[PDB]
Order: C-alpha cells, then structure tokens, then sequence
C-alpha cells in the first residue's frame, strides 16, 4: 500500500480529492470558499457565528444526535477557517467513516438555524472571541487587515462586538445559500478509497451548482491603526501589498521570507540564518522577537515583518527591522542566503504534511483553488527556480510600496508609519 | 372521521375558555415540555399570549367574561404552540431513547 | 476498503538493535522524505538530589549552545542552514533531544545528536547567561497556574521524596550550580545503556545503526558503567496543599490517587476510565449534549472553565486524578460532581460508556502517532519504559478486552476509599476540608 | 489670592509641542447615522490667522439661528442640502489651541448618504478656496460672529470664562471694541486663503457609524 491520489470533478463543479494511505484513521473534509471576506457591513460576523453553529440541529440530524452520534465512535468534528476559506472536517477510525459522514454531510448542506438555538448560541461569540484575543498576536492581525484594506479582507475574522446577538437565522441561511455552492466546495478525504468518497458526494451533496455571492475586489488602503493599551510588550506589524496565491511573485516572497527569517529552528536558540532577527539583535539589548510576515490571498497578499519588543525599545527594534529590509532590497542578499532559504522552505513545506491535518489541508487547498495536485517535485522545481534577483526585487517592492502598519501596547515610544 | 369532528366543536364550547378570550393552547398546564415550547415562541406570539392570559386573569378576578361578540370561535382558534410542543417532545423522547441504548 | 483491523497490521515494524556499549537503536521506516531522530534519556529531576536539583534543566539550556567540536555560532548555523529543527525537553524521569530534518540528512543528524549529548561545551561564559535566563523562565512559569498546581500536586503527593521536586529546580540551585555539577550530571547520567536513539520517517534502520556505531563510541570498562540504576521508591501521601490568593481571578484544583506505574496493564483500564469522564473547556461546541456526564453538568450548572482527567505514569508509581479551573463560587459544586463521577466509575459503569470510552481511547492512541516527531517520541518512550515497542495492534487488543466489569474493579482498586493528594491554588475559600473530600472517596 | 494660595512658583512640566500626524481613524459600529469630521491644521490662539478662520467658519456656516429652520447664510449647509435628500447636518468645525488648531467640517448623515454628504461639504470648501466668497458673505459672517461673541457673555458662566481665559493666556483684557476692530479687519482674501490652507493642507479624518458607504480620506 502506497500509491496515487485521484481527484474527480463532478458535473456541478464539485471537486473530490482522495488519497488512501491505509492509516488506521480517516479524516474527511469539506473545503469551501467562504469567510468574513464575503461579509458586508450589513451581515458582519455571520461567518464567525456560522463557524460556532456547526453543532446546531440540521434537517437530518438533531443537535443532540450530532454530538452524541460522533462521540459514540470516538470521532471528532471541527470547523477551521480563514478570511476566505472554511473547512468542515471530521476524524475517526476507518470503520466509522460512513457513520461520521452523515453528520458532516448534514451540517454543511442541511442546517436549520432554528431561531432559539441560534439565539442561545450568540453569547458564545463573546466567549470564543475572548479566549482568542488572549494572544496579542491576534489583535494586531485583525487591525492589520483593517489598515491594509478598505474592503473584503479588511473584514475581521471574529464577530465585532456591536453585532453579537444581532445576527439572524436569515443571514446564516442566506450566507450559506449564497456561498456553500458545489462550484465553491471540495470534498477532500484522506484514509479512504476514491470511489467511496465519490459515491457519497453524488447521491447526497444536494445544494447543487452555483457560485453565488462574489467577493468585492480587495482594494488596498495602506492605513495605520494604533492601539494604546499599556502592555509592557509592543506588537507591531508593518506590511505592503504582496503576492497572491499561485502568483509567480509568490515563490519569490516566500523565499525572501526565510532569508529575512521566519520562525526559530533551535529551541531557545539564536537565529543566525535570520538576517532580520540578527539585525534587530545588534540593535536592541533586551528580549524581543522579529519575523518575516507573509500572507497570500486569492486576489492579494501581505508582506513585511512582525515585531514584539519591550515598549521603550520598540523604536530601535522596528527601525532595525526596516534597515534590514532596505539593506536586502539593495542587493544585500548572498547567492548562498538564497540557497539556505530555499532549503528551509522545502523542508518546512515537507514537514508541514506529516500531520493528518497538515496533509488534508495541503491536498484540499489545491483541489479547491485549482482542481489539481501539484506534485511535490514540481513545487520543489518552482521554489529553487527563484533567482537571487527575484528575492532582491521582492525586497524592493516592499521598500517602495505603500505601507500599512498595525501596532498595540504602550506605544509611547513606537514610531509612526511616516517615521520609518 | 367527521363524527367526533363535531363532538370537538361541542366540547370546545362546553369548556368555555373561549369566553375569556383564550386560545386552547393558552389554557395548557405549564409542565416542563410546555415551558420549553413557550421559550421558543416568536416575540409577537408570546406577547399576544401574555396579554390574553393577563386579560383572562383580570376577568376572573372581576367575575365577568367577554361579551359574546369577543369569544374565540371554534374554527378561529389558533393552535400556536402545538407545533413547538410536538417538537420539544420528540427531541426529549429521542434523548430518552438514546440514553438507554 | 481496508479495515481498521488490517491497517493496524500493515504498519511497518519497529526495529531495535542494541550496540556493545549498551545503547539501543530503534526506528519505524515510512515512505516520508522528512524524518525525526533523537535520543531519549532515562534521566531527569527525579535522578537529581537536593543539591543538583535543576541541573538536568540547566543542561537542557546549554545542550544547544554548542559542543567542543563546533562552538555556538557554528553549531546553530550548521543546523539552521540544513533546514533542520532542533528541539528537546526534560521531565521528572525522562529527557530528550531530537531533530526534524530530511531523511537525506539522517546520518549527519545522528552525528550532531551524538555530539550534543556526548560533547556539550559547557562554556563558562554561557552558563552565567543561561543562569539569568532560567531565572526568568521561573518567574514566567510561576504565572501558569496549571503548572504551579501540578508541581504542588507532586510536592505533596510525593512529599519528602525525589518525585516531590520540580524539573526546573530551585532558585538557590540555579543561582549556584557549577560548571562541574553540570559536567558531573552529564557524565553521570547521559550514558549509552540509559539512552535510546530513536528515529521515524524515511530511514533505513541499518543506515541508522551504522551511523550509530560510528558516533556513539564510549565503550564501558567496569560492570558499574553498563548497569542501569534502580531508583529508591517514592512514598505517596494522602494530603493537601492550599495556596490561597483571592487576588487570582480563577481557582485551580487537582486531586489524585497513586497510580501503578508504566509496567502495569491496569493502566490500559485506567486510561479507558479517564476516557469515560474525559475533559471539557468552555469552547467545546458539543455543550450540554456531550457524552461526558461531568462535562454535561459542567455546562448545565456553569461548574467550571475547564477540567481534565489524567493518568501520569512513572517507573514505579504515578498519579491518577483530575484538575479543573473554576470561579471562586463554583469550586464546591464542581468538586462534588467530579468526585461523584469517580464513584460512578467504581460502582456503576455501563457497557455503553466503556464501549464509547474505548473508541475514544483508540482514536487517541492513533492520534499520538500523527507525524514523525510523535512516532519517534513513542519509540523513545516505549523502549525506555516498557523495554520494547507496543504496536497499536497490541494496544487495540488490550483496549478491546476491557469491559464494564473490569473498569469497575480496576477503579475500585485504585480510587475507592483512598486518601487522595490535593493541590489548590487561587481563591479557594469555597473548596474545603480534606476530611469532607476524603468522604467523597466512598459510597457512589 | 495672596495671603492664602501656597502651591507655587514656576511653570513646572511643559507640554511637548503639538506634532501633527494627519491620520484617519474609522469606527464601524452599526449606527444608522454616520458622524464624520475632516480637518487640517488650523490656527493657534492669539494668532492673527485666527480671526480669518473664525470668519470662514460663519461663512461656511456654524450652527443654526432659526429653530427647525434651514440655514441659507450657510454655504456648507446649503451645499450639502442640494446634494442629499434625507435628513442630515453639517457645520464648520474650528478649534484654536495654544500651539496649534484644527479646522474643517463635521457632518451627520444617514449611512447610505454619507458619501454624497461629505463630498458636498468638500466641494463647498474648495469652491470657497477658489474665490467663491462674496464681499457680502464676509460682511454677514463678521456680524454673526460679533453677535455670537456678544451673546456668549450674558451668562455669568460665559462672562467669567471670557475674562479668565485672557487673564491666563495673556494677562490682559482686550476691550470688546478692540475684538470687534480685529474681527471686521479681515479681508475677503484672508477668508479665501484660510479656505485654501484647508484644501492644500494634510487632512486627518475621524468617522463613526455604519461607514459602509463612507469615503476614505484619500477619496476626497
């Protein structure tokens, strides 16, 4: 056992990916093009509430059976989502796939959003959002997207406060009817035979064809949102419009990322292979952190750096992170740096798929925003095929582009976007 | 059959809650199921039930009833809760059955 | 397609071969381009004494700051530049250093590992720097109630013994430990017969062991050197420690009885038992419909922010209990229901409950082998604790033999009418009296 | 004051200079009504350039004088009126601080119409910076300003405030005839210039409500 990865594409545009790795456990998932991106000032947060609504009664199964049912076979059911993609997946031992499938099917294609259930659920948005925001890390990213854009992506990933309790069963239904359409959905599935996963997608996935609501283009604003809140630590993120998914310039940034440094590889260790880290290190004396920030969205992307530092030293720390970006845009990139990075990137990519979750994600992401599976050797071929110039250019694009900044903490000594 | 379908209309008038301007469902003893159902009623239905009931209590204390014109007519009686209540009970029976299994 | 039963059988076997110096080499070869290899050492704070407590942790901090063959800067640059991830940890009875890299580099990795455990530089200047760092990590960890509570749980449950100590050590030990003590610790504990080189991913057992013989040399002369030392047993004590700070927002409470220790089979039943009670946290969407009774009550009565059951094992002993986080005014009811559920375990478990508990347990064990690092962790641990690998196929066999009747007998055997160990931290005024708790240990 | 006050001498802590940023803070909160304010560095207190703005203020329109009435003498109001159809409000915003000041307009309008309403308020500002100011408008304003000033002192509170404000940021009492002399002594050009300073300067904007149709500072 060890071979293939079939991938049909039914009549209505519903893509079905599949790979049998003979694992004792399966993991099926419904990827969908949907998220706070398609929200309008009128229905903000509805995507978030929908995320928390996965366990509510459906036309085929009740709130009670959904949970007891899945749990009876040691299974699990969860919903992960970004500003533009929502994944509903379930895990369980091979022998229970058929059982767990019923609920996955029901949740994504037959919700009832009964008013009362929905009313009792809403206060959960307050809770859910409260734990997430315990990481300053999350607050600035929300504000970043709100400063980097004027629409679509500018929309927060967590239901704004004023709207908690105001979302309606209508909005949920309408959001689902206009986005969870066969042409926007993919039924991926590790640990199963393609014929089986396909026979399912057919006789049962009802909500047929369509493309429904189309997200407005991602306009770029380039704003600066600051948040004075006292924290001894200041989190700052400065970016610029970057590459989009499957963009040619993408691979370039991803590499400039590792060159600048994106995450430590040695526990409690210093990062020498990180120009950005190393640069800041020579600038400040106290504890801190700095990384290359890089997001690639359907019709846009963000690139820059993210820094955490003691308040009084945010000034020196941010400047440093900048000088290190300019210094790179001016040919401050060795042919070797480009070599090292390329490896760290290939390695990171390859390790990030040992996880049942990691693999399903990789597979399904393609099968949704493509319909094909770029072989690993191909993705490799595409990565190293990035010149030392491409990298220096990416860096240039940053130093020149219009920047947007998001920071939070005791910003008393934190510089403004126009002072960098 | 349309036999007791008459008997009902008879009983309905014998009962007499319609003289208080109450719907059949307004007269239900609020046990657990009924209590849950009531929480599910839409705002408007709920407030209408409330006024009807308060109105009846006021008539009851006064020892009066509504003028014959205002009595609810058998065929115009709204079974506004029966739908919710039927659901609440199935859910319960589902859980009960499942918890034995 | 293929059944769960079969997929279990078709799992590549774990190869183990012992060298001549006593070191054991094991691995599970997969078809993966990326891999994980590292050494799992049977050492930790339990092996420390009152004066070197924290050394193994201090050694964890230097383990990566360079060896003698290649100083700090070089070592890091060499690992970073090959896209390899270097990580590790140290607990009460087990330490580890492992690397995540491409199978291609498997041999160079093994050389790096062996260089780390055998040749730590222990640079005098570095030590003074990690000294301040560790002192900082102490103040940070001091604000993690969950760990402050488990430390206290050990501190009292195993009071007056080695297991009573924390892994990081004391403020004193850290302010004074010497280059010598750290050297001594390494030279005293990191030894072949007590180590295991485990690897998982796309790797040839043979290529592994070959690269092993090459870098793991140090062959012992005396009989003392290759004899694995038996630790003095740690006495358990039913008792409590209450650290009260009404200024803290929520309280943490942990209760536990003495567990059997790695070797014992009952641990399979205990884990099944823990699955019945399970766990919870305010973000479990299942809410009031969760199968776990304690979870349901927690939801229905807003009993706590979260709770977890655990069966922490050690060589000759362990801790079987639960920990919850609740608001000052719901501690009492939470504890009440919790102990209540334990009594249900001993007296009225249902086949339905165990049936479900088993499936949850199966998924859990499988989920523990989701990746190379986790498979490697399992191998290193199993060898060091069971002296061999236990395949999921075996685990499943054992797990499937458990039934209601068995859960009740095992639980009664470890829980019923036992004096527990209690640790409470925070605004705990409403939780109270060991006596009252002790009574919650009997009569369903 | 003497034989009693004790905490004394010096000027202690000195405030840092007022640096100008020119940012744009938006607040999505759902409100059916959107409040927006667009300004630029205005004039300081005691500054000669003050009077000019104060007047451009009345010319553009700052507050109604007739209950439930329309403001014709308000170019800004009138301008926006021709632009939107639904209820709204718009005024000349003007603040004068020790070492700086702010000037612009403030607008309240239904969400969907904030776009048209803010644009309007702008066009009406540019139109004024391009000599769109009659010698009469300057005359009317000057009166409304002198009147407003004079009425704003009938109040025990109003009077004490006026008096005290000078005695603190000066140490003297500019006679009413003098303040009058200073006000009308403002050319029609001064006014058109003030307006220019706005259209050219770097603007900062602050809005809150259902900003779904509210424009960004860079779209004006």
């Amino acid at each position: 056992g060890a071979e293939d990865l079939e991938i049909t594409k039914l009549p209505n545009g519903l893509i079905i990916a599949s790979l049998e790795n003979f694992s004792p456990a399966s993991r099926i998932g419904v990827f969908i093009k949907a998220g706070s991106r398609y929200e309008t000032t009128a229905n903000l947060g509805t995507a978030h509430l929908l995320r928390l609504a996965s366990p509510l009664t459906t036309k085929g199964a009740s709130s009670f059976r959904i949970t007891r049912g899945i749990e009876a076979v040691g299974g699990s059911l969860s919903v992960y989502s970004t500003r533009e993609k929502m994944t509903y997946c379930v895990e369980c031992l091979r022998d229970h796939v058929d059982t767990v499938m019923e609920y996955l099917l029901n949740v994504t294609t037959a919700p009832e959003f009964r008013p009362w259930e929905v009313t009792d659920l809403q206060p959960q948005l307050k809770v859910d959002k409260a734990v997430a925001f315990q990481s300053p890390q999350v607050g600035v990213l929300e504000n970043l997207h709100a400063a980097a854009y004027k629409t679509a992506l500018a929309n927060p990933l967590y239901c704004p406060d004023y709207r908690i309790g105001k979302i309606t069963s209508e909005q949920l239904h309408h959001f689902v009817q206009n986005n969870f359409t066969s042409a926007r959905m993919a039924l991926v599935g590790i640990g199963v035979k393609h014929s089986d996963l396909k026979q399912v997608a057919e006789q049962f996935l009802n909500i047929r064809s369509g493309a429904g609501t189309s997200s407005a283009k991602a306009t770029y604003w380039g704003g600066e949102i600051r948040e004075q809140n006292g924290h001894s630590l200041v989190h700052a993120a400065v970016v610029t419009e970057g590459a989009a998914v499957g963009s040619a310039e993408a691979n370039a940034f991803s590499v400039l990322q590792h060159v600048l440094g994106a995450g430590p590889l040695i526990k409690r260790g210093s990062s020498v292979t990180s120009k950005l880290y190393q640069g800041v290190a020579k600038a400040t004396t106290q504890p801190f952190d700095a990384s290359a920030f890089n997001v690639n969205y359907s019709d846009s992307g963000l690139f820059g750096f993210y820094t955490i530092s003691q308040a009084a030293h945010a000034g020196e720390v941010i400047r440093a992170a900048m000088n290190q970006l300019k210094a790179a845009a001016q040919g401050g990139v060795t042919e070797e740096d480009v070599t090292k990075a390329k490896n760290q990137l290939k390695a990171t990519y390859l390790m990030s798929v040992e996880t049942a979750q990691g693999l399903l994600n990789e597979i399904g992401s393609e099968a949704l925003l493509s319909g094909t599976h770029t072989a690993p050797s191909v993705v490799a071929q595409k990565i190293d095929s990035v010149t030392s110039a491409d990298v220096v250019n990416a860096a240039k694009k940053f130093v020149s582009g219009k920047k947007s900044m998001a920071a939070s903490g005791d910003l008393g000594s934190t510089p403004f976007l126009d002072e960098l | 059959g349309r036999l007791m379908d008459r008997i009902r209309k008879w009983y309905y008038n014998a009962a007499g809650f319609n003289k208080y301007g109450l719907m059949r469902d307004d007269t239900l003893y609020e046990d657990d199921d009924v209590k849950e159902a009531l929480k599910r009623l839409p705002e408007d239905l709920y407030n209408e039930r409330m006024f009807r009931i308060k109105r009846a209590l006021d008539l009851s204390l006064k020892h009066r009833i509504l003028p014959k014109e205002q009595w609810v007519k058998y065929e115009e009686d709204k079974p506004y809760l029966e739908p919710y209540l039927k659901e609440v009970i199935r859910e319960r029976l589902e859980r009960e059955a499942w918890n034995k299994k | 397609a293929a059944t769960y039963a079969q997929t279990l059988q078709n799992i590549p076997e774990t190869n183990v071969t012992t060298l001549d110096n006593g070191l054991r080499v094991a691995s599970e070869e997969s078809s993966q381009p990326t891999c994980t290899v590292g050494v799992w050492i049977g050492a930790g704070s339990r092996y420390e004494n009152e004066k070197n407590n924290g050394a193994g942790y201090f050694v964890e901090h230097l383990a990566f700051k360079g060896t003698k063959k290649r100083p700090c800067a070089a070592f890091e640059k060499e690992v970073e530049s090959m896209g390899a991830h270097f990580n590790g940890y140290t607990s009460r009875e087990q330490t580890a250093f492992y690397i995540k890299a491409l199978s291609k580099d498997m041999p160079k990795v093994v050389e790096l590992l062996a260089d780390v455990v055998q040749n730590c530089a222990l640079e005098e200047s570095q030590i003074e720097k990690e000294r301040g760092v560790i002192l900082q990590e102490l103040k940070e960890m001091d604000n993690d109630m969950t760990n402050v509570t488990f430390d206290y749980l050990h501190a009292t449950a195993f009071q007056g013994t080695a297991l009573a100590r924390t892994v990081e050590g004391t403020t004193e030990n850290i302010k004074h430990l010497t280059r010598a003590d750290l050297a001594s610790y390494i030279d005293t504990h990191f030894k072949a017969p007590r180590m295991v080189l485990a690897a998982a991913g796309g790797i040839s057992h043979k290529e592994l062991v070959d690269a092993a013989r090459q870098h793991f040399s140090g062959v012992s002369f005396t009989y003392k050197e290759d004899a694995v030392p038996i630790l003095p047993r740690c006495r358990f004590t039913g008792s409590e420690i209450r650290a009260r700070d009404d200024a803290l927002p929520v309280a943490h409470v942990a209760l536990a009885v003495e567990g059997p220790g790695w070797a014992d089979p009952d641990n399979v039943v205990l884990h099944v038992a823990n699955a019945i009670i399970g766990r919870y946290d305010r973000t479990f969407g299942g809410g009031k419909h969760l199968s776990s009774r304690l979870a349901a009550l927690a939801v229905e009565h807003k009993l706590c922010h979260s709770f977890q059951t655990f069966n922490t094992s050690y060589s000759d002993t362990g801790l079987f209990g639960f920990h919850f986080v609740a608001d000052p005014l719901s501690i009492d009811d939470m504890m009440f229901c919790a102990q209540g559920e334990w009594m249900r375990l001993c007296t009225s478990t249902t086949e339905s409950e165990v049936k479900r508990a088993k499936n949850h347990l199966r998924s859990a064990m499988v989920a523990q082998l989701d990746g190379t690092t986790p498979v490697c962790e399992t191998i290193g641990s199993h060898l060091l604790n069971y002296g061999r690998r236990i395949s999921l196929e075996e685990w499943d066999s054992r797990i499937s033999a458990v039934d209601a009747r068995m859960v009740r007998d095992v639980c009664s055997k470890y829980i019923y009418d036992k004096c527990p160990a209690l640790a409470a931290v925070g605004p705990i005024e409403q939780l109270l009296d060991y006596n009252r708790i002790r009574s919650g240990m009997y009569w369903i």
